[PDB]
């Protein structure tokens, strides 16, 4: 850890210079909480 | 570490009585005060003493969590009045200690060597327990870490594609071929 | 007087959990039900504790 | 890796004794026959002593001393139980040191303490039922509590040790099939007797409660697709293993019953199986004359062999007090296996 | 147990516990190991009733996905909640109205999941001791739009389902007396 | 060099003061049991 942090030192410690800390407003998320439906063929295909 | 060699040196020896001491538990406030009186006679710095610290914490974190956390609690480097929470969707990116988000995720970042290849473990448990308790927001360490999102997605398009590829096509088998 | 009082504090310190002498640990159930055991929940006697 | 290396040195030059038996020495010298069989092989409890019978109807047992079986003292006996009829199942009754129950498919099943000062074995008692009642299965509770008679169909009883063997209960099979013509083909004890697990033909699995001598239903599910040839029990209590003729081997998780990891490497039916007294290699003789050995654990093959059409039905056992395991040879004649130096895994 | 003196002795086994990072317990043939940290599961609470498991696959399930298959266990504990919840009232009136809700669910979480297994009988066999009670034209709607429109337009479905056939022929290819 | 040579040598009679008591306990209480076999690995540290 102090070799890395020496080599980090020296280029002027840039390492640290870029961060992004993000700024967004998170909103709650949407769960689908539904089911999907049957259609008019009772069986499976329309030949049965 | 090299510029005030006794300096770090008796701090970190300290840490290590703090992990071997049974009745490490109820004398927190101790071991809080002579961290302060050393850090202040050689005049260590306070970023490279957060590090310090959780790099020997790390190396105990198994069964030395409970008295680890207990310490980072008292000590003032743990965010009082902003804590993340990290349990509400409204609130993962927002609150915390970012100069230990920026120390955390500089160290996540290094698996180059062949020693850290061998702790990335143990560190990446730490954090882990570090990032549920509120110290640090969880968005201020994925956005950091090393892999960004652009090389995620093209290595996930390349995935995608082999998958698809060996799957409708598939391959033979040689059993005997050549 | 202080830098006697430091290193002393040191060895009482080490002296106990890190450098602690134990017991045998020999082990004997009573209850049949008991098919397992955990061998580190073994204690001593309550008659010797007293005595410890 | 050890688990390996410890099995490869099992079946080394050295390491291997034959079992000087009746049978061994008529090979020796006839060759130097039709095989008959090995009916049966149980162990006792505390790993010092040995029993089986062949189809002759000669049952032998070991007082083992010794381990290439040189001063292992040997009690043979002619055709017991009857002149006519032969054995076919014996439990060695864990209560106490010498007592052992025999069962000739017929109506009487045969207590007989063994003596190992003569060579003399004497029939103790004879237990009787039904005219047409035909067990043929024995079993006893590992703690010494229950005795547990089985037929092929529509009989089971359930007997108390403690208080002389007094007929404690029955139950009808067809009661607890319910389905078409069934065949009770494995029975198996739990660890400290609770349960009773019951293996049928047509596939099913049932475990019956036998706690306070009243048998009944617990429940039934529907484990494999043909007969369950054996079923065994974990040491440490925590699975239970079956193994069937359709060629799959489950492992069942005994907290919550369900299956929890399957051997996939096999390919033709199971006819015996068993499991080390340390709960970690499994031992599966599988119906094309080969043997495998899988660790419980993990689930992947660690040792494969080849009976080479020597003896089509084999025999495996393992010790229950060391980790060593009985193996069938080459004409009906038993090999045992060890290392001469290492007593139990651990020591390894 | 062990003849002592020649007479009979029994005594417990003796195991011993150790602390590690993997998650799942074991038991490597003299000692016990388990997940140190010890109260991960502090922050969740289990189901109470069966409609909290609905409301709460809903997030889980939908995010595991066609994956499911990768645990068989859930499928076995899923299908015998179903059996036991179908059979806890068979007298009742209401009963079409709990096959319905439980056949909509088959249908969208573990019905492609057990589409995905790997030579696992037992597993279907649960599934299918669930899927016993419905009509039989259920049944036949469920299978048959397995195979027109999620085979296709689902890409790890595609993928075991190219296996399968793939093997399937290769097999049939070999076919003997012998 | 002579320093190292008996700082390292101190460092040894401690270490092999802490072995030489486990070992002897671990035998004893490995002799006085069926079938314990203990585990001569793990060293660390545990209150009496």
């Amino acid at each position: 850890s102090d070799e890395k942090f020496t080599t980090a030192k020296i280029d002027g410690f840039k390492e640290f210079q870029n961060f992004r800390i993000s700024k967004e407003k998170i909103p709650p998320p949407a769960f689908d909480e539904t089911f999907k439906k049957f259609t008019f063929i009772k069986m499976g295909n329309k030949l049965i | 570490l090299v510029e005030n060699s006794v300096g770090y040196g008796q701090l970190v020896a300290l840490l290590i009585l703090a992990y071997y001491d049974p009745d490490n538990f109820s004398k927190v406030s101790a071991y809080l005060k002579e961290i302060y009186h050393i850090m202040g006679k050689y005049s260590l710095d306070s970023i490279r003493t957060l590090d310090v610290i959780l790099n020997v914490s790390s190396q105990f974190i198994t069964e030395g969590y409970k008295f680890f956390i207990a310490l980072l609690r008292k000590s003032d480097s743990w965010p009082s009045s902003h804590v993340a929470n990290n349990s509400n969707y409204s609130s993962l990116n927002e609150g915390g200690n970012m100069i230990a988000a920026n120390i955390i995720s500089f160290n996540l970042s290094q698996y180059n060597e062949e020693v850290d290849k061998e702790n990335y473990e143990r560190y990446m448990d730490m954090c882990c327990i570090l990032l549920k308790n509120g110290f640090v927001n969880f968005y201020s360490i994925w956005d950091n870490v090393k892999p960004e999102m652009e090389f995620l997605q093209e290595y996930i398009q390349n995935l995608e594609t082999e998958l698809e590829e060996e799957s409708t096509k598939g391959v033979e088998n040689p059993l005997a071929m050549a | 007087t202080f830098e006697h009082l430091n290193r002393d504090t040191l060895r009482y310190i080490n002296l106990l959990k890190r450098l602690s002498v134990d017991l045998a640990k020999q082990v004997e159930v009573s209850d049949p039900s008991v098919t397992v055991y955990e061998m580190d929940k073994w204690v001593p006697s309550e008659k010797l504790q007293g005595i410890l | 890796s050890v688990t390996s290396k410890y099995l490869q040195s099992t079946f080394s030059k050295g390491n291997t004794s034959h079992i000087e038996d009746k049978r061994f020495i008529h090979v020796s010298s006839r060759s130097h026959i039709t095989p008959n069989e090995i009916l049966s092989l149980k162990f006792h409890v505390s790993g010092s002593s040995m029993a089986y019978s062949r189809m002759d109807g000669s049952l032998t047992v070991w007082f083992i001393k010794d381990a290439s079986f040189d001063k292992s003292v040997e009690v043979y006996i002619p055709d017991c139980c009857g002149s006519d009829k032969l054995a076919t199942d014996l439990s060695w009754n864990p209560t106490s040191l010498n007592q052992i129950a025999v069962v000739s498919n017929s109506s009487e099943i045969s207590l007989l303490l063994i003596n190992e000062k003569s060579l003399t074995a004497s029939k103790l008692r004879t237990l009787s039922l039904g005219s047409k009642t035909k067990v043929n299965t024995c079993l006893y509770d590992p703690l010494g509590n229950w005795l547990l008679a089985a037929t092929k169909s529509e009989k089971i009883y359930l007997f108390d040790v403690k208080k002389d063997h007094s007929s404690v209960c029955s139950l009808n099979i067809s009661d607890i099939s319910q389905e078409d013509n069934d065949v009770v083909y494995s029975l198996a004890w739990s660890n400290g007797g609770s349960h009773i697990f019951i293996g049928f033909k047509s596939g099913y699995l049932a475990i019956l409660k036998a706690k306070h001598g009243i048998l009944e239903v617990c429940t039934k599910i529907k484990a494999h697709t043909g007969p369950i040839t054996e079923i065994k029990m974990d040491p440490w209590g925590r699975n239970f293993i079956t193994g069937s003729i359709d060629g799959n081997c489950y492992v069942w998780n005994m907290k919550s019953l369900c299956c929890e990891l399957i051997i996939n490497d096999l390919n033709s039916a199971v006819t015996t199986l068993d499991v080390c007294h340390l709960g970690k290699i499994l031992g599966i003789c599988t119906e094309d004359e080969m043997v495998y050995f899988y660790d419980l654990n993990s689930g992947n093959l660690l040792h494969s062999k080849s009976l080479a059409n020597y003896k089509t039905d084999p025999v495996l056992k393992f010790y229950p007090d060391k980790s060593w395991y009985i193996m069938s040879g080459k004409n009906d004649t038993l090999s045992n296996h060890f290392v001469k130096n290492e007593k139990n895994l651990i020591t390894y | 147990t062990r003849i002592d003196n020649g007479i009979l002795a029994h005594k417990p086994r003796l195991i011993h516990k150790y602390k590690t990072h993997e998650p799942f317990e074991s038991l490597e043939l003299n000692s016990s190991y388990v997940f140190y940290y010890s109260e991960w599961n502090s922050n969740l609470t289990p189901f109470a009733s069966v409609n909290d498991l609905f409301e709460n696959s809903h997030i889980y399930l939908s995010i595991i996905g066609p994956y499911l298959g990768r645990i068989p266990t859930l499928l076995s504990k899923i299908s015998r909640i179903g059996v036991a919840d179908i059979q806890k009232n068979h007298g009742s009136e209401s009963l079409h109205v709990t096959i319905d809700k439980w056949i909509d669910y088959v249908r969208k979480f573990i019905f492609p999941a057990t589409s995905l297994l790997q030579n696992n009988p037992i597993a279907t066999s649960e599934v299918y001791e669930l899927m016993k009670f419905f009509p039989f034209e259920k049944r036949y709607f469920i299978y048959n739009e397995m195979m027109t429109k999620l085979s296709q337009d689902i890409l790890p479905l595609k993928v075991s389902f190219n296996k399968a056939e793939r093997e399937a022929k290769s097999i049939l290819k070999a076919l003997s007396i012998d | 060099s002579p320093l190292l040579d008996a700082i390292l040598e101190i460092e040894e009679n401690f270490y092999s003061k802490i072995k030489m008591n486990n070992r002897t306990r671990y035998s004893l209480e490995e002799a006085l049991n069926t079938e314990y076999y203990a585990n001569y690995d793990v060293m660390t540290p545990k209150l009496p």
